């Protein structure tokens, strides 16, 4: 029975709880990477002693981080979860295909440790680009782990975005349309048209780079007519839709969050929400390049990538004050999760900022490849992601586990965390303007203040993330079993109780046409 | 070179350079402004008892959140395009001289006349003079002249780097078979200083690029010397 | 050839409480056993060669 | 993108106005931006241009049917 | 031109066949069509058919409303939809 | 206990198998490539046939034997089949994105120009041409198998789906023949590499969809397939399809524009 | 559109056999007799050990690390040039 249960699994709760612990045990890979970063840097001088490892490092870390904590924690975690209960469908429409994007994450792990741990690693950044990650520069098999580990994520995601689309489409009520689907369903199904599309485009790129290393092709190699900067155009074409992809479900999780803490039935502008996550969706195909505005390109080519990346501010803005909208009358109930959420629309707000910085074609030629860059998306999508994570954790761990969290904890582990991120990211602005660059072991002594200062914020976010493990072992420890939750009306997903039987909706929900 | 606890940019050698700090300050009041207007607002929702929790109309507020956005937005690309236009346009270099990277040093041609190439290590710090700088110096700098409208070159005989001068606002890619193109033009003397911007293996932390800028008659007797 | 989809059919709806992978009787026991034999054993012959080609050699 | 649903009035209105037009209203923007008239080339009697083999049934002639002094020259060079 | 494919009325089996043979009847017991509202006044409540003392409606009290309202509808006196009041009873079986 | 119509799977063994022949193959390339030797490669493609043939084997049981495919399945199997060929769609897009980058901007290492200097193209009106002479003619006798079991003729759907499938195997040993016979390789620079990678997936493409109008074919031969209800047959077609207009593309672009 | 047939009415079976038989196949015979006359070997042309072509940056994994997977030694010359 526990193998029929949790090997062999067709269910979307059951799929849904192992993506949330394989993610949250991916989490603490990453962070002891990140801690491993700001150690190097905690200090001038060397502390590892060996910079091809440190390269190791950061290429991991941000690896663990998107591929193995932020997108199945968001999808395949709360998407699995939620997404059925949000449209009272019995489960997923390919239930057992379901189980298969999960069971391909830890042997796509597995790659990425075995590329750690043969020859030197693979020390490309999380770019991998060429020739750096060619068979010269990286001779052996680490980076051919690196590129297969990727390759089994991506399969994972084609195929769950493949099931999130059919299911939402497919499966709600035959009275409910599109425009009667919460924004969190909404938001999903945008984040998996993105991978359905960018994925397959990596998945070239990675392919072209792996027979590159081993079949003697030459696309990125000038010495056969290739050309190392194609590679760059592949992987940011999947990569600028892959940073929407890791915040969009956050989006939809905020929206639920704000909405139900403020003590409304709906959110503020439900079809501009609409509007806004379908046009960065869409804009976000068109404006790649923004990430290669110092490789040599044609001035009107960086006016345009410049011109459209300013476009996505716009719908992005609808949200933010459509968020402050929600908020505006509400009731508002200061629970954790709305801390998080709070915390959320401000640090993704000064994050989003700091890319409109960025996206100046001029002024990125001084920024490119600084610390200004990791401050931008540490704070944009780095911990917009891990806020919206937290938030969404601490609302529905009682639907999930039936059992409450202590609030007053979970309050102190969100002002620890506050506290930590901006000690460790705020200074990396200033690093960045006076033009330290980013992926090095040590830098030159005038950078050592802000470095101090951020190294020693990254352990104050490791005190919040070990009290964030005790405060969860302290609500299964004493098993406070949830009774009633409010404003169920409007939010169906807890309407079967806490947890929800494991079938849900084997009699559909009623819903007429008036 | 940057300084102990600078919090900006190095102080502008080049006019471009200039121009992107007016730019910067230009937009960074306004990422100020509407970073302190979210918070703002965020604490004027929270912090009163009143309500109003039936369904608000979106429409009219909704042309003003997209409307002022999109007029800071042009208000911001106006000025960025016109510097972006200005890097651009044609100059009649004086001088071209090309840097080619390497894992882990610069070397550098001057073929103008002259056969003249040279590579270019970061002095180690054990072996730095007193007083000099740790992982910045170099055993041979870029000698240029001052005042001058420069062509600089840029390629890899390997995998990437980065040509970076930041108060000359310099950040060029260094691709093996492509020749990228960048100008440089000090408004001074001196020594300024950048380092490899595009990941380039276990040293990338260690090729840093050195200029040492003079009046052209010293560049030429410098020129001269070398022959 | 006849159609002999009807008997399948009842073959597969036998109220024996069998998941469908093994419903077809003994052949499926086998089929199963050889497929996560070989994906079970080849997963730890690959962790033993990771052990390997994790040192030099 | 996303909906795919029903495609129905509700989603043709949200495209129209959501996507549609925005798109024209940026293009029309980006036109009216670049407007501004652009100096005319020297005049150069190209035999491949400016042909006349049959007068044209207008005018005198010799005109073009939406002949804009400013950019046109006739075969003999721009109007005065 | 010949014969020799079978029909989904010789063939079609399980709940395939069970969806079929209603939809013949013109009935739909697995929920496929969106029912239509009646008035949905006390006097002409809304019929809402279970195979249990209970389910689970939603209200969709206006077209157009992005907002779905959700409640358990149990066996007995009708109940009303907490945000339009329209009214619901339950008809098992 | 249900009164929707959708399916809820008995709990399988499949999609861990599955992740397993993943990680045995690509682990399998890894040491094929870099420590000589084949043994987890063949392990891992084994376990992989084994995977596909027990899984939808059990998709057969389901719908065929158990009637679970109800209209409401098929649709969502539609909406399946046609994202995963949009996905394929895409994955192609940055190989033939490849292949104009390298063509359209030859690099000084080619001779500035295309084809690369010391590159001599297979004549497109050769065995190319035939080729898409043959693509497109199973696209034809595909349609006419599809109006057969439409329209309920058993033998006609099995003539035409028989041709359908002799053309897709014609095809195969044409390109198998080409690839022998071409004087140019993979690793004859970027020529090679975007002409064998792009023709080389789009041929693993042609056995993949030939296998599923084999499987179709056996399918029918044991009266699976009503006159109604066939969606395998209608996936196996769509995929039919892709498969000829990437080659239709890959004609026009790799073999005619790019000689 | 720039065809020439007519039919339409109804596309049922008899018609996709139609042109089954009465094109498509004819078609592929009109091409299998056009490839079956411009079949044979022309004179390969000279060995220059260009360095964009017979790349070598890793020995392939099969044979002797040297040789392409459907290396034909008629026409596919090593980076050192044609075979005996
Ligand atoms: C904003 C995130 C929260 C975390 C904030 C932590 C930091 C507090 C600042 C909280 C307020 C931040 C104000 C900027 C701090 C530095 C002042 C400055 O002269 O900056 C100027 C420039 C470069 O300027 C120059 O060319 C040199 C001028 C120096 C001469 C005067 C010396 C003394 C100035 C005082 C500086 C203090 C050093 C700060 C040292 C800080 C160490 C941690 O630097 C930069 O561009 C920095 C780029 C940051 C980009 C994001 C901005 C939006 C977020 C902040 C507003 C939201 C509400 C905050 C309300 C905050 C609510 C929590
Ligand atoms: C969650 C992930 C995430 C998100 C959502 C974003 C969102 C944005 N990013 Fe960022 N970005 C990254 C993750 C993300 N980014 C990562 C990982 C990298 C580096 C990759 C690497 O090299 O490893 C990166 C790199 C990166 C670069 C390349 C810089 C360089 O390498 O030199 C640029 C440049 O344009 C950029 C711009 C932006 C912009 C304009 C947005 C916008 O979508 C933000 C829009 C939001 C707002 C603007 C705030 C809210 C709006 C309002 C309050 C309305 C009013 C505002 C105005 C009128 C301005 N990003
Ligand atoms: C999601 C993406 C993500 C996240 C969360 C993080 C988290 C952190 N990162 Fe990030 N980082 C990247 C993505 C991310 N990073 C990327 C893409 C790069 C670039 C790589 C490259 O250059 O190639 C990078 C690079 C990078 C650098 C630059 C290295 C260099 O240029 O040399 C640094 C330096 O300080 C840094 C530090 C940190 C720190 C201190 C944290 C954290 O310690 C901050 C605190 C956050 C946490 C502790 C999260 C904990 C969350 C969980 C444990 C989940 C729990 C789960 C459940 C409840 C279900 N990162
Ligand atoms: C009959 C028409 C063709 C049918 C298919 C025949 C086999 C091709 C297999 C296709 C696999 C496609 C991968 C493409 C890789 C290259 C193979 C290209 C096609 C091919 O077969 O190319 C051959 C080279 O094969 C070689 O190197 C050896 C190739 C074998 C090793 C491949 C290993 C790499 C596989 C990696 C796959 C990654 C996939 C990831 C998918 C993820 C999606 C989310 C060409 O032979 P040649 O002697 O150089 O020149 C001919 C000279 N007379
Ligand atoms: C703005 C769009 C519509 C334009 C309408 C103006 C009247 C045209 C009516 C029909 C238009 C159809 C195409 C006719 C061919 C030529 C017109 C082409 C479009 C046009 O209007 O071309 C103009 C010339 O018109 C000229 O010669 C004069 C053309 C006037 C006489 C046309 C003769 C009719 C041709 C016979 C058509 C037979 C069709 C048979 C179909 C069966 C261009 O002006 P320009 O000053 O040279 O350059 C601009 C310099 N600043
Ligand atoms: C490089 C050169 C460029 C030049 C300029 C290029 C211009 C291209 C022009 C594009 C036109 C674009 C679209 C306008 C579309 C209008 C068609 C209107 C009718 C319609 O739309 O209804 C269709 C009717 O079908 C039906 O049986 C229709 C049946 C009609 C029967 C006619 C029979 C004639 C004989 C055919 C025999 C063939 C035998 C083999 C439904 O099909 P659909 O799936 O929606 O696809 C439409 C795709 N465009
Ligand atoms: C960086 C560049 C961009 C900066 C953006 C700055 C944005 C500032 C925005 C300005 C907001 C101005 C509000 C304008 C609309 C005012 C509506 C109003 O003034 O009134 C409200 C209407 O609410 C309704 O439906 C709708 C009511 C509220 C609609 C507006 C809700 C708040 C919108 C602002 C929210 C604050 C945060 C925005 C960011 C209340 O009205 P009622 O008729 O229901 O009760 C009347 C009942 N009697 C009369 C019959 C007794
Ligand atoms: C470098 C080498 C890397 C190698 C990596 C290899 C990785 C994976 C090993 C794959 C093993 C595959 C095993 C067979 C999987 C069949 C899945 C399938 O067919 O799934 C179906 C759904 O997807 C549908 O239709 C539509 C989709 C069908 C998808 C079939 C499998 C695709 C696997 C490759 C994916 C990437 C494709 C390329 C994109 C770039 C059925 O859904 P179920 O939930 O099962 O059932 C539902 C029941 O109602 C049916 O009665
Ligand atoms: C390698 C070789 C793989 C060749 C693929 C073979 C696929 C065989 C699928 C058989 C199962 C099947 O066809 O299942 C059908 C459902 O389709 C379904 O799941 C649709 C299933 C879609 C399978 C899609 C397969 C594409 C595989 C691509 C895999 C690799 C691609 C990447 C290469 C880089 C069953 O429904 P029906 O047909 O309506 O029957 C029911 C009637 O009898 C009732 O009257
Ligand atoms: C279902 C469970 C299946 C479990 C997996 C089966 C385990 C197989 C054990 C055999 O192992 C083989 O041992 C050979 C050594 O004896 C190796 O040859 C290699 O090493 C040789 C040197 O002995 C060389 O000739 C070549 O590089 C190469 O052939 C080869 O790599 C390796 O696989
Ligand atoms: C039922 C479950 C149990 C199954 C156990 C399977 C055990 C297989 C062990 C044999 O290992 C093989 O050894 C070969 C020789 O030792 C290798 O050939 C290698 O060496 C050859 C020498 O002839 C070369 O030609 C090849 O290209 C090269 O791949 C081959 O790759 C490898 O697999
Ligand atoms: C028409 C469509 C849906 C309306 C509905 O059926 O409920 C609505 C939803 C969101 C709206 C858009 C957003 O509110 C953002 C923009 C707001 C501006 O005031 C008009 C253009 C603007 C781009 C809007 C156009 C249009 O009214 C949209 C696209
Ligand atoms: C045996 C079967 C008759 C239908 C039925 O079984 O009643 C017939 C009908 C159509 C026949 C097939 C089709 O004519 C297509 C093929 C024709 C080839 O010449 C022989 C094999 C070939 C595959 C045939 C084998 C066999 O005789 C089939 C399969
Ligand atoms: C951000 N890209
Ligand atoms: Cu050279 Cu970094
Ligand atoms: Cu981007
Ligand atoms: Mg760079
Ligand atoms: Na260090
Ligand atoms: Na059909
Ligand atoms: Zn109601």
């Amino acid at each position: 029975m526990f193998i029929n249960r949790w090997l062999f699994s067709t269910n979307h709760k059951d799929i849904g709880t192992l993506y949330l612990l394989f993610g949250a045990w991916a989490g603490m890979v990453g962070t002891a990477l990140s801690l491993l970063i700001r150690a190097e840097l905690g200090q001038p001088g060397t502390l590892l002693g060996d910079d091809q490892i440190y390269n190791v490092v950061v290429t991991a870390h941000a690896f663990v981080m998107i591929f193995f904590m932020v997108m199945p924690i968001m999808i395949g975690g709360f998407g699995n979860w939620l997404v059925p209960l949000m449209i009272g469908a019995p489960d997923m429409a390919f239930p057992r295909m379901n189980n298969m994007s999960f069971w391909l994450l830890p042997p796509s792990f597995l790659l990425l440790l075995a590329s750690s741990m043969v020859e030197a690693g693979a020390g490309t950044g999380w770019t991998v680009y060429p020739p750096l990650a060619g068979n010269l520069a990286h001779a052996g098999a680490s980076v051919d782990l690196t590129i297969f580990s990727l390759h089994l994520a991506g399969v994972s995601s084609i195929l769950g975005a493949i099931n999130f689309i059919t299911t939402i489409i497919n499966m709600k009520p035959p009275a409910m349309s599109q425009y009667q689907t919460p924004l969190f369903v909404w938001s999903v199904m945008i984040t998996a048209v993105l991978l359905l599309l960018s994925l397959p485009v990596l998945a070239a790129g990675i392919t072209m780079l792996l027979t590159d290393r081993n079949l003697n092709t030459t696309f990125f190699d000038p010495a056969g007519g290739g050309d190392p900067i194609l590679y760059q155009h592949l992987f940011w074409f999947f990569g600028h839709p892959e940073v929407y992809i890791l915040i969009l479900p956050g989006f939809g999780m905020i929206s639920h969050i704000v909405t139900y803490y403020s003590g409304k039935k709906e959110p503020f502008g439900y079809m501009g929400m609409v509007w806004a996550m379908m046009s960065i969706g869409f804009l976000g195909f068109i404006v790649w390049a923004h990430h290669m505005f110092t490789v040599g390109m044609d001035v009107d080519t960086r006016a345009y990538f410049t011109s459209a990346t300013m476009i996505i501010a716009i719908p992005t803005g609808v949200k933010v004050f459509s968020w402050l909208a929600t908020l505006h009358g509400g009731n508002i109930k200061w629970s954790p999760a709305m801390m998080w959420a709070l915390g959320f629309i401000f640090l993704f707000t000064v994050g989003g900022l700091t890319g409109i910085v960025l996206a100046n074609s001029s002024l990125d030629i001084v920024l490119h490849d600084t610390y200004y860059v990791v401050a931008h998306f540490h704070y944009v999508l780095s911990m917009g992601a891990v806020f919206a994570i937290m938030g969404g954790f601490v609302h529905w761990f009682p639907l999930f586990s039936g059992y409450t969290l202590n609030d007053t904890w979970a309050k102190i582990h969100f002002a620890i965390m506050f506290v930590g991120v901006n000690m460790t990211f705020f200074p990396q602005h200033f690093l960045g303007l006076s033009g330290m660059p980013r992926r090095y072991s040590d830098y030159p002594d005038a950078y050592t203040m802000w470095n101090t200062i951020s190294s020693m914020g990254s352990f104050i976010s490791l005190t919040a993330v070990m009290l964030m493990v005790f405060i969860i072992w302290e609500a299964f420890a004493s098993k406070r079993e949830v009774l009633t939750v409010d404003l169920t009306t409007t939010n169906l997903e807890w309407l079967n109780g806490c947890p929800p039987p494991y079938h849900t909706f084997e009699e559909p929900t009623y819903v007429n046409l008036k | 070179m940057a300084y102990p606890m600078q919090l900006g940019f190095q102080d502008a050698t080049s006019p471009i350079m200039e121009e992107l700090l007016h730019f910067h300050d230009h937009t960074l009041m306004i990422v100020f402004l509407i970073s302190s207007l979210v918070l703002y607002i965020i604490s004027l929702m929270l912090t009163t008892k009143l309500t109003h929790t039936s369904t608000m109309d979106a429409q009219e507020v909704e042309t003003i959140w997209t409307i002022l956005p999109a007029i800071i937005l042009i208000l911001i690309a106006l000025p960025s395009l016109r510097i972006l236009y200005m890097m651009d346009e044609i100059n009649n270099p004086s001088l071209t001289v090309k840097t080619m990277g390497h894992q882990w040093y610069w070397s550098y041609e001057y073929t103008d006349y002259e056969d003249l190439s040279f590579d270019s290590y970061m002095i180690p710090t054990s072996e730095l003079k007193p007083g000099e700088l740790r992982l910045l110096e170099v055993d041979n700098r870029v000698v240029l002249p001052m005042e001058m409208t420069i062509r600089m070159l840029v390629s890899s005989e390997d995998v990437l780097h980065s040509w970076a001068v930041p108060s000359l606002g310099l950040k060029t890619d260094a691709i093996p078979g492509r020749l990228n193109q960048t100008t440089l033009m000090s408004s001074r003397p001196g020594l300024y200083y950048g380092q490899c911007s595009e990941i380039c293996g276990s040293n990338h932390s260690f090729m840093p690029i050195v200029l040492e800028l003079v009046p052209l008659k010293y560049f030429e007797k410098w020129s001269a010397s070398m022959l | 050839f006849e159609n002999r989809v009807a008997e399948k059919q009842k073959l597969f709806q036998e109220d024996n409480g069998l998941p469908v992978h093994l419903k077809g009787g003994a052949t499926d026991n086998i089929l199963y056993r050889v497929t996560m034999t070989l994906c079970l054993g080849g997963t730890l012959y690959s962790l033993y060669c990771l052990g390997w080609a994790s040192f030099p050699h | 993108k996303g909906d795919h649903g029903g495609t129905g009035a509700r989603t043709w209105r949200f495209l129209t106005f959501g996507l549609a037009l925005p798109s024209v209203a940026l293009c029309t923007l980006n036109s009216w931006l670049h407007s501004g008239h652009r100096e005319r080339p020297a005049f150069i009697p190209y035999h491949h241009l400016r042909i006349r083999t049959k007068p044209f049934s207008w005018g005198d002639g010799n005109h073009t049917f939406f002949h804009n002094p400013r950019v046109n020259p006739l075969p003999t060079g721009y109007e005065k | 031109s010949g014969g020799g494919v079978p029909t989904d009325e010789e063939q079609a089996t399980g709940l395939e066949r069970e969806v079929m043979l209603a939809a013949r009847k013109g009935q739909d017991p697995y929920n496929i069509l969106a029912p239509k509202a009646t008035s949905g006044t006390k006097e002409d409540p809304n019929l809402v058919p279970s195979i249990t003392n209970k389910r689970i409606v939603g209200c969709i009290c206006e077209e157009d409303n992005s907002t779905v309202i959700w409640f358990w509808l149990h066996k007995g006196e009708a109940q009303r939809c907490p945000s339009c009041g329209t009214h619901y009873k339950l008809v098992p079986h | 206990h249900q009164t929707h119509a959708y399916h809820m799977v008995n709990p399988s063994p499949w999609p861990l198998t599955g992740a397993l022949s993943a990680l045995l193959m690509t682990s399998g390339l890894t040491m094929w490539f870099h420590f000589n030797s084949m043994t987890l490669l063949m392990i891992g493609l084994t376990t992989n046939m084994l995977t596909m043939y027990q899984w939808w084997r059990d998709v057969i049981r389901e719908s065929t034997f158990q009637g679970h495919h109800t209209p409401a399945v098929q649709k969502g199997l539609r909406y399946g089949m046609i994202l995963f060929i949009i996905s394929e769609v895409l994955f192609f897009t940055g190989f033939f994105w490849a292949f104009y980058h390298s063509s359209l901007a030859p690099t000084p290492e080619l001779g500035g120009c295309w084809p690369p200097t010391g590159i001599h193209p297979l004549n497109p009106l050769e065995v190319p041409l035939l080729n898409t002479s043959v693509l497109l003619a199973s696209g034809v006798s595909i349609t006419w198998a599809h109006h057969s079991l439409m329209e309920g003729d058993r033998k006609h759907m099995l003539q035409a789906l028989f041709i359908t499938i002799t053309l897709g195997v014609y095809f195969t040993l044409l390109q198998a023949s080409e690839y022998y016979e071409a004087p140019f390789t993979i690793s004859d620079g970027v020529y090679g590499s975007t002409f064998f990678v792009a023709t080389g997936f789009h041929g693993l493409h042609v056995i993949i969809g030939s296998t599923f109008l084999i499987v179709c074919f056996f399918r029918q031969l044991k009266f699976h397939f009503t006159s109604n209800h066939h969606f395998g047959f209608e996936a196996a077609a769509w995929y039919w399809h892709f498969v000829d207009v990437v080659w239709l593309f890959l004609y026009v672009s790799i073999y005619w524009w790019g000689s």
